[PDB]
């Protein structure tokens, strides 16, 4: 069966932007948003400075 | 007189008219006698391995002089038991090895051997062992594999013509079915020319398979032609006619018969004519030229002088040519008769079409069929043409294959060769045309004296045989490289490929399935099933009309209810109670011999030819005193036409009337009074039931359900016993006394049963014990109670009141309104078994260990686990929690001054470990009955995995030491009695052992000796006892062997208990189902003039357009029975004198016609009758035949004893308003059986999940939090409505459409409810799957 | 996709690719060290048949993988087929709200209205409790409402109640053949785990109650619950669209309780009472008479609209019976009283129904529908309407008739015997005799079972209706019929059927007497021949629609006329015996054109361009008119679909 079973899973940071979907905000709110939380580890604290 | 101390305690009234003769048998008997003769050592070669061996054991070298042979096979002992392969898990099998022989010889001297190796035997192969309810435990599951029923090897004159032909003609071909290689027909053309065929490939020449078969054309036209002699000399052109030969043809002019002309010229013919020329003698008479035109030549003739061609085989004479023929040839021509009213050539018109006419041109025509290209060159073509049917081991078709083949001709002979011959071909196709031209009928697929029936026996050893002729050609590989050797005969015997085969044969196959344990009724009738796919026969469902149809032939082989009505509908058939199986393959029935009118108590079993001949009377006939019959005229069957017929015409008679019943339809009580369609579902719905805690006997049954509980093997029998000691929840022991009690063993026998183990099914199989406290209990009695059992008999529901009448619309067409009083007495509950696994899998991280210690989880959650991880048995758990800890390693860093700082502060995790613990899924509820552990060799971790290994070896240990003590015992009070009157007291050896005072001297000539023999024997006991212990324990903590990636296995098995509630399927034995709808507290539900209110309401609009007449009877005489069981329990809560129980006991056992004889106070004690009366005090067991059940003018009878109305109606009041109902309705007590398909189950909802990678679409069938699939019929109703934008919906918001699932989600969040379509995903993938290949596609703009 | 973990094992899909690129390159590496033609040509022709087999392996060779036989799935294998990309994408994709609702009894909950089980509900619609949380301020944040809704606080159940209230759902059966398969309710709450159907609605699901499994959908944009409320509401679906009769028609128990309670045996409790209609009722729960009193006199005040768009009443005082006079308070103004003063079987019920639609409108059929459910629903319930063995009477005559065909057959063997009668001849005169036998007994059964039964009276000799329950249900039509009737008391009839044959000797018994072992064999041929017919002619009848579906989907209105004189002629189907169908329902739904003539010469009846509704078919009848040209499909010239001026209504509009 071509697909087989293929379930795309939850991935954390795919979980972070999903409430980020309905946090409420404006475009660059939401644009450093997606910065932010794209920067970030499976540990979960953030790789870069924030400068 | 019937004893039956298991039976008596309870003692079932039975309505039988007609007298049993035969009993029924073990009703297992077809799963067992093929498997045991499969593994019987036999001495002669005929079946099983011996002769599987002796077919192609021989092997001998490519001129090497080397052979090899073997002596005998021998089965080794299994490894396991059948409980110790379930808990384990591996299959149960026993090793198989074989003394074998290698003989090696020297050259230059014929067959004079110098060495031999016949010192060593080889193990090839595990042969799994079945058990003895003739299942196997492969992979630790019990499977079953279905018997087959296919065509039998041999010729079929099949028709096959009629709107198929599409020319107004009939057809008449023939086929020959081998057992095993290619096969041939003679297919028919509407030209009247033959054609041959092989494997339903292009079609081939009539006469090309005779000339390849070293014929010519003389021998040809001389064999399957008859030849007149047609003498004409001196230009006088006369012919010998034979009136009684040839006739039926008018004259045309210048015929005479012996002078004087008998018949006129242009006169038709006539008997009177043919009569006075058969008279008188006819000799040679004159006839016109013109017979000669169109008459044809028989042989080749050739000139006197010289030799040429003139006048060739197969060709019309000329009246040119007859002038020359005679002046040179000669005067006397061979010619033919070619008679088209009666007969027909089909051969000489299709002589010359053949295209070729020598044996070498003839031969490459059928290789080049074969094969397209690669021409022979003299050599190959002969050789394949003798491999393909003349040879000896590529053919070999059967025993069985003969046999048909030669009583398909009329032959006497019935042992033949394998091979084939061309004298076979020749008279099949003589009969071929014999048929065609008239001279019999033809043969029947669909009759059951055509088709055969294959167990697993002949299967196993078909697939033995295929593995192990590949064996032997590694043999012979070996054998023939590199001779010059001494070695053990291992050179190429690998165990592998036969291992492998019988595994893939058994485990992975369309016949072997797993079977169903819901039920014992289904898993007997599982064992009987008979199906047509699989290796052979039927390939798929599909093309099939008349094939699934009741043939006249089915009577008692097969049952014509019991069978599935999905698209597999009569492929799938069950056996009858008497039917078995005929010698070879086929089926047989018992009946009774009848002579000179009276019956004899003989039975003889006849098959399917032989009860066509002899004429079988009739189940449903009347018998006098002596065997006479009372009615002059008897509705009998002759060949298929049944009708009457006096009693000097009457051959044999039936058995009984359960011979045309399965052993599934004939539990349904009054049979006679459903339709087919109810019957057949009823029969097929009863095997869908589900078990309950308390097990309710059946109030109106057939008898048979005793048998089937015993015969079905789910219980626990006493065998060889006479009284019981002890008696526990889980173990049984029994005391045989000394009668049946042979030496050289303690005399005691144990039984441990089985509690709450999981089935296949996901059910709970508890067995019950029956015997309290010392009863004597004899051989053949059962001792424990099986699932859905009671006292050994078959009872899978519950006596249920119910009534027949709408009430408020909960009842409208199949909906079942069941009260609050059913639900607060828990009937119908239903406990299920739940199965979860965790592996370790060491990766290359490193190991994984189950520690409990799991980061990122609260203390709560962990309070439920123990320091291994797993849980304490007997706790709950909901929703998802932890069952098992195990943790996956993680790889190891650098310094990495965070994690350094992390580790120096927290410690002990250090990110090594990820939360991996095994966790319930969701939507589950329940308590866990006890987890297990299985460690691989090498590993010896062991955190808590001691105490299930300490508690099997105390249960070996207690259950192993009883024997011993026995023994023990036995020998110490020989030692007392063996001192009496020799000065020593019983005091002295009660106190204190001390070996008898050590032959203190009582005698010190023969007390001595009888002392030290004694004391020898306990010590070796004692020794034999230390050894049997040491081996139980090393048999049990050895350790288990486990894949390579796995580490251990940790299981985990929990109970869930399910009750009653609306959506559940409820289902009767009438073929009649419901849904429930509604819970209705005992207040609402309707009630009697007495205050007990009803059970169940059902719906009476369904009998008139079912027919379920059998309802109706089977609540009233289960009215009748309780009733009874009223005023039993009336007169035993009146503490009354049991002189008057007894009475009312044998007055209400003895109601009815003479149906059997049995009365009290002559056999049962004034004990017994106190306990029969305890037994039955809620119904009185009533037991009705199938065809042979009580009448209504009996049921209403049993009406009057009980005091009960015998029109069955009763007034009844409303549980709401206090009014009493007009039109009374009729109650009664209704068998009910709940069914698998519960709504606990069914239930699926989902509003967001994890989708799929390919196609962006979610899972589906609750595979993981799956949803529902929307159709095709379904987007078509949408377009009938005309609702575009919910199709829009349906088509980007709830599907693939990636950038709009999280929009809509926001809009519903933030309540916006506005759709954006974009673009489905699955439309991208399709634009690229075409791309992928050399054609260009684009969407404009 | 790795199955075992340490090997991906990738399979069907690039196999076929490794396999092309390994030769290629072998190939391509081979070319350049001047390799002789034989090497090169056989690597080529390798080559060109793996390129073969990754575009098509059932066409050309055989692809195998490891251990299994079975050929792989090329990429035009994944396209083509039932397992191919043309496959279950045009809404064949699978849903997310929805799943296995298991169907049970709504003798509550009316037409709009189905019960939705709120274990399956609080799912679908959380997407919609995030929302009303976040906006009552319950919960700050996304994860406070999802703990919430986790945990199943009151309030949650509360805010379920709050917003499930004004929102449609709509249900789907999975076999669904016509338009009717997919419905539209309004959801209520029940604590169970089983949506409750409506009975009526049952007859479009084509449902039985017994084990089914339901689909569920829930609309979120407000296009589609208004498409579901306007269009997919069973509130609207009455009249079929297909033929014109209505699909909402009772049949089970309430036709029954109908047929009891409008009924009278000779005089019940009570005969001389004269009340007024509401006092009915009164007299019938406590004391004074019983629902089958006859000769009962009572004042009925009809409403008749024989005003233009306005009703009038009038006071009658015709005779009746209670239960009609009780049953009269349900029916509304518009219908008049003789339509409930008869025996009130189903197809009376049906035309009544009918009327109501036609005359007053959907609301008042439909209250009507639903009133006269629940009073079905009570009166089955109080009547009892038991079953038994001596409800059925099996007749006496039976044994003098059975007798008197066997003399007969045996008269008939004689004559055989004789020489005189040959097989076929003898064959043909036993299945006559055998068939007039079975026409007498069925006869006999009918007269022991029709209106024949003596009750107390002056007379002594009052032969009315009897009150046997099957004889009801066969005379009402709630279920069964005669020919059922005819298996259960008298006998079974020929019942003989192996291929095409029919047996001489017939089956001559009842399932209440018992049966024989030969007779119950032979009696299962025909069943089972049902079974595969109906479970090998299913899959064919679908496929049949398939191709109908898919042959005439492009069809669409988008012309409002076509102004074309063409037409096809119509005329009543007289052929055979007597005619067939007239012309009365052939042009009902139909636009008749110009060429409507009287029969009187420069007469004429009806303009060009209307519409038979109601009254012109009766026109068109009183002048006994044969021929009608009417426009219709295609020969409208739009050019695109057809033309709405040819095709009627033919539906529930």
């Amino acid at each position: 069966l071509p697909v087989y079973q293929g379930e795309t899973t939850q991935t954390l940071q795919d979980y972070l932007m999903w409430q980020v979907e309905l946090t409420p905000f404006t475009d660059t709110d939401r644009a450093i948003a997606t910065s932010i939380v794209d920067a970030v580890d499976d540990t979960g604290y953030l790789t870069i400075q924030i400068e | 007189m019937v004893y039956s101390y298991t039976e008596k305690k309870r003692i079932r009234k039975d309505f039988g008219k007609r007298p049993q003769v035969l009993d029924v048998p073990y009703l297992l008997s077809i799963q067992l006698d093929s498997f045991q003769k499969f593994i019987e050592q036999d001495p002669e070669g005929q079946y099983g391995l011996e002769a599987a061996f002796r077919s192609v054991f021989p092997i001998q070298s490519y001129s090497g002089n080397s052979e090899l042979q073997y002596v005998s096979y021998r089965l080794g002992e299994p490894v396991f038991d059948v409980q110790e392969c379930q808990i384990r898990g591996v299959t149960y099998s026993a090793p198989l090895r074989v003394k074998l022989r290698l003989v090696i010889y020297e050259r230059e001297a014929p067959e004079g051997t110098v060495k031999d190796i016949k010192e060593q035997e080889v193990y090839m192969g595990e042969i799994p062992l079945m058990t003895d309810n003739g299942t196997f435990v492969i992979n630790g599951t019990e499977r079953v594999i279905v018997s087959q029923l296919h065509r039998s090897p041999g010729v079929f004159f099949d028709s096959d013509k009629g709107k198929t032909h599409s020319s107004g003609k009939v057809l008449y071909n023939a086929r020959i079915i081998p057992y095993r290689g290619s096969w041939l027909d003679f297919e028919f053309d509407p030209k009247d020319n033959l054609f041959v065929r092989i494997d339903r490939r292009r079609k081939l020449p009539a006469t090309i398979i005779l000339r390849a078969l070293n014929y010519t054309t003389e021998q040809i036209l001389d064999l399957f032609f008859e030849k007149v002699i047609f003498e004409i000399r001196d230009n006088k052109l006369q012919m010998e006619l034979v009136p009684e030969r040839l006739r039926g043809e008018t004259a045309s002019f210048d015929i005479e018969a012996n002078g004087k002309v008998y018949v006129e010229k242009g006169r038709r013919i006539t008997a009177r004519h043919i009569r006075q020329l058969e008279k008188d003698d006819v000799k040679l008479i004159e006839v016109p030229v013109e017979y000669i035109a169109g008459k044809v030549v028989a042989k080749d003739y050739i000139d006197e002088s010289t030799g040429e061609l003139i006048c060739a085989a197969n060709m019309e004479l000329s009246l040119d040519l007859l002038a020359k023929l005679s002046q040179s040839g000669h005067k006397r021509i061979e010619t033919l008769f070619t008679n088209d009213l009666d007969h027909g050539p089909y051969i000489s018109e299709t002589l010359r079409v053949d295209p070729t006419n020598d044996r070498l041109s003839a031969l490459v025509e059928i290789y080049r069929m074969m094969r397209p290209g690669e021409p022979p060159t003299r050599e190959a073509a002969e050789s394949l043409f003798e491999n393909l049917f003349f040879s000896e081991d590529r053919y070999d078709l059967s025993a069985v294959g003969r046999m048909k083949f030669n009583r398909s001709l009329l032959r006497e002979e019935i042992e033949g060769s394998g091979i084939l011959s061309k004298d076979d071909i020749i008279d099949v196709m003589k009969k071929l045309i014999d048929i065609r031209n008239g001279k019999g009928e033809v043969d029947d697929i669909d009759h059951l004296g055509n088709r055969r029936i294959r167990s697993v026996g002949e299967m196993a050893e078909n697939q033995f045989r295929v593995g192990l002729v590949r064996v032997e050609r590694a043999v012979k590989e070996r054998l023939s490289l590199g001779d010059l050797d001494t070695l053990m005969p291992q050179d190429m015997i690998n165990a592998k490929p036969i291992s492998a085969a019988v595994k893939e044969f058994f485990g992975s196959s369309q016949l072997s399935q797993f079977m169903d344990q819901n039920n014992p009724l289904s898993e007997i009738t599982h064992k009987r099933r008979i199906s047509a796919l699989g290796p052979g026969g039927l390939t798929r469902e599909r093309a099939g009309f008349e094939v699934r149809d009741v043939h006249p032939t089915h009577y008692g082989r097969v049952c014509p209810i019991e069978t599935p009505e999905g698209p597999n509908i009569g492929l799938i058939n069950s056996l009858s109670v008497y039917a078995q199986t005929n010698e070879y393959g086929f089926l047989e029935t018992p009946y009774r011999k009848v002579t000179d009118g009276v019956v004899t108590d003989e039975i003889h079993y006849l098959s399917a030819i032989e009860e066509g001949n002899y004429v079988i009377a009739q189940a449903n006939s009347n018998l006098d005193e002596e065997g006479h019959f009372v009615e002059d005229l008897v509705t009998c069957r002759s060949k298929g036409e049944s009708s009457l017929f006096s009693r000097d015409q009457v051959d044999y008679m039936d058995v009984s009337t359960q011979q045309v019943v399965s052993v599934g339809a004939s539990l349904i009580p009054f049979l006679e009074h459903d339709d087919a369609n109810r019957a057949l579902m009823g029969a097929n719905m009863q095997r869908q039931a589900v078990p309950t805690l308390r097990a309710d006997k059946p109030l109106v049954g057939t008898g048979m359900e005793r048998a089937v509980a015993v015969d079905s093997g789910v219980t626990a029998v006493a065998k060889r016993g006479g009284v019981v000691q002890y008696v526990d929840a889980s173990r049984i022991v029994i005391k045989v006394n000394e009668d049946e009690m042979y030496p050289g063993e303690a005399g005691i026998d144990i039984y441990n049963l089985t509690k709450y183990t999981r089935s296949n099914q996901n059910t709970c199989i508890n067995q019950m014990p029956c015997v309290s406290l010392g009863e004597p209990v004899e051989r053949g009695d059962v001792l424990a109670d099986g699932p859905s059992t009671d006292l050994g008999e078959l009872a899978l529901g519950q006596n249920m009141r119910v009534a027949f009448m709408p009430w408020n619309g909960y009842n409208f067409e199949d909906s079942i309104l069941v009260s609050e009083r059913v639900v607060q007495e828990d009937r119908f509950t239903t406990i299920h078994i739940q199965e979860l696994a965790c592996v370790s899998r060491d990766t290359k991280l490193g190991p994984e260990e189950i520690t409990a210690d799991i980061p990122n989880v609260g203390e709560a959650a962990l309070s439920k686990l123990d320091e291994s991880g797993i849980v304490y048995i007997g706790a709950e758990v909901t929703g998802g929690d932890i069952l098992v800890g195990k943790v996956t390693p993680k790889g190891e860093t650098q310094l990495t001054p965070e994690e350094k700082l992390l580790r120096a502060i927290f410690g002990e995790k250090a990110s090594d470990v990820k939360d991996s613990s095994l966790r319930v899924p969701n939507g589950v509820s329940g308590t866990v009955i006890d987890v297990q552990v299985f460690t691989r060799d090498g590993v010896e971790k062991d955190k808590r995995a001691l105490e299930i290994e300490e508690m099997q070896l105390k249960q070996a240990k207690k259950d192993l030491s009883e024997e011993l003590q026995i023994l023990e015992a036995g020998l110490f009070s020989r030692i007392r009695a063996v001192l009496v009157a020799g000065g020593v007291e019983a005091e002295k050896l009660d106190k204190l052992p001390r070996d008898r005072w050590l032959e203190l001297g009582l005698t010190d000539e023969e007390k001595q000796n009888q002392l030290e023999q004694l004391a020898e024997q306990y010590d070796e006991l004692k020794h034999e006892f230390e050894k049997k212990l040491e081996a139980k324990r090393r048999k049990i903590t050895q350790g288990d062997d486990l894949a390579p990636g796995v580490l251990k296995i940790v299981k985990v098995y929990l109970a869930v208990k399910r009750r009653i509630q609306p959506g559940d399927k409820m289902a009767g034995r009438h073929g009649n189902k419901g849904v429930i709808s509604k819970i209705n507290p005992i207040e609402d539900m309707p009630y009697d003039e007495n205050g007990t209110p009803v059970d169940i309401v059902l719906n009476p609009l369904g009998v008139p357009s079912r027919m379920n007449i059998g309802q109706i009877l089977e609540t009233h005489l289960g009215m009748a029975a309780k009733g009874i069981g009223d005023k039993i329990n009336a007169m035993l809560k009146q503490q009354q004198e049991v002189a008057k129980l007894r009475e009312f006991i044998q007055r209400a056992y003895d109601l009815g016609a003479d149906v059997r004889q049995k009365v009290d106070l002559s056999t049962f004690s004034d004990e017994e009758v106190m306990r029969l009366a305890e037994n039955l005090r809620k119904g009185m067991p009533i037991a009705t035949p199938v065809f042979d059940g009580a009448k209504e003018a009996e049921i209403k009878e049993l009406l009057k004893l009980g005091d009960l109305p015998t029109s069955g109606q009763i007034r009844l009041y409303d549980g709401r308003t206090g009014e009493q109902f007009e039109r009374p309705v009729t109650v009664g007590y209704m068998y009910m059986l709940k069914l698998n398909h519960l709504v606990d189950d069914k239930m699926h909802a989902r509003s967001t999940g994890s989708y799929s990678l390919v196609t962006q679409q979610p899972l589906g069938g609750k595979a993981q939090f799956g949803g529902q699939r929307f159709g095709e019929m379904e987007v078509w109703a949408l377009e009938a409505y005309g609702a575009a934008y919910t199709l829009q919906e349906m088509l980007t918001v709830k599907s693939d459409d990636v950038n709009g699932r999280t929009k809509m989600y926001k809009n519903i969040v933030d309540g916006n409810h506005q759709m954006e379509p974009g673009m489905p995903e699955s439309f991208n993938v399709l634009l690229k799957e075409i791309r992928s290949l050399g054609i260009n596609i684009e969407l404009e703009d | 996709v790795p199955l075992d973990g340490g090997r991906f094992a990738t399979s069907d899909l690039n196999d076929l690719y490794r396999r092309v690129i390994n030769r290629n390159n072998r190939l391509k590496r081979l070319l350049d060290l001047a390799a002789p033609d034989i090497i090169v040509r056989n690597e080529k022709r390798m080559l060109q048949e793996a390129v073969d087999a990754l575009l098509d392996n059932g066409r050309r060779g055989r692809a195998i993988t490891g251990s299994n036989k079975r050929p792989l799935k090329s990429l035009a294998d994944m396209i083509k087929g039932k397992q191919g990309r043309f496959r279950q994408n045009l809404l064949g994709k699978r849903v997310d709200y929805s799943g296995r609702s298991v169907i049970t009894v709504g003798p509550y909950l009316r037409l709009h209205q189905c019960g939705l089980p709120k274990k399956m509900a609080l799912e679908l619609f959380k997407p919609f409790i995030y929302g009303k949380l976040e906006l009552r301020g319950l919960a700050t944040t996304i994860k406070a409402a999802k703990k919430m809704v986790e945990r199943e606080e009151a309030v949650v159940w509360d805010i379920l109640d709050e917003v499930i209230r004004e929102h449609p759902v709509l249900l789907n059966r999975a076999p669904t053949l016509h338009r009717l398969g997919i419905q539209a309710f309004e959801p209520v709450l029940i604590e169970g785990k089983a949506i409750q159907l409506h009975p009526l609605v049952c007859a479009a699901y084509n449902a039985d109650f017994d084990g089914d499994q339901m689909a569920v959908h829930v609309p979120l944009t407000l296009e589609a619950q208004l498409e579901a409320r306007a269009l997919m509401m069973s509130t609207n679906n009455i009249l079929s669209p297909a033929n014109g009769e209505p699909i909402i028609v009772p049949s089970q128990d309430v036709v029954l309780g109908l047929y009891y309670m409008t009924r009278d045996c000779v005089n019940a409790k009570g005969e001389g009472m004269v009340l007024t209609g509401p006092k009915e009722a009164e007299r019938l729960y406590r004391s004074g008479l019983a629902s089958l009193h006859a000769r009962v006199k009572v004042r009925i005040t009809e409403y008749e609209k024989d005003a233009n768009g306005e009703l009038v009443a009038k006071t009658s005082l015709k005779d009746t019976t209670v239960g009609r006079a009780i049953l009269w308070m349900i029916v509304p103004k518009g219908l008049p009283y003789s339509i409930v003063n008869q025996a009130l079987g189903k197809k009376a019920i049906s035309k009544m129904l009918n009327t109501c639609y036609r005359i007053l409108g959907l609301k008042p059929t439909v209250i009507f529908a639903d009133q006269i459910m629940y009073t079905g629903f009570a009166y089955a319930a109080r009547s009892g309407a038991s079953v038994g063995i001596d409800d059925m009477v099996i007749p006496e005559k039976k044994h003098e008739i059975i007798s008197e065909a066997e003399a007969e057959v045996a008269e008939i063997q004689e004559q055989f015997q004789s020489g005189l009668v040959t097989a076929g001849e003898r064959y043909n005169k036993v299945i006559d005799i055998w068939a007039a036998a079975n026409d007498r007994v069925s006869k006999a059964m009918m007269d022991n079972l029709q209106t024949e039964t003596v009750i107390n009276r002056d007379g002594q000799e009052e032969k009315q209706v009897s009150f046997n329950s099957i004889y009801m249900m066969a005379d009402s039509g709630a279920r069964g019929s005669a020919a059922q009737i005819r298996q259960l008391a008298g006998m079974r009839g020929l019942m003989a059927k192996p291929d095409g044959s029919i047996i001489e000797t017939p089956i001559t018994a009842n399932f209440r007497e018992g049966l024989n072992v030969l007779q119950y064999f032979i009696s299962t041929h025909g069943a089972r021949k049902g079974l595969a017919d109906t479970a090998l002619k299913t899959a064919n009848s679908g496929y049949l629609t398939r191709r109908l579906v898919d042959v005439a989907q492009d069809l669409v209105v988008t012309e409002d006329d076509c102004g074309t004189h063409e037409g096809i002629m119509m005329t009543p189907v007289i052929e055979g015996g007597d005619v067939k169908e007239p012309l009365r329902d052939r042009v009902l739904g139909r636009v008749t054109a110009e060429d409507v003539l009287k029969p009187g010469t420069a007469d004429i009846l009806v303009p060009r361009n209307t519409l038979l509704h109601e009254q012109w078919c009766d026109l068109l009848e009183e002048n006994s008119v044969d021929a009608v040209k009417v426009r219709s499909v295609v020969s409208c010239d739009t050019d695109f679909g057809v033309c709405a001026h040819c095709y009627g209504r033919d539906l529930a509009r």
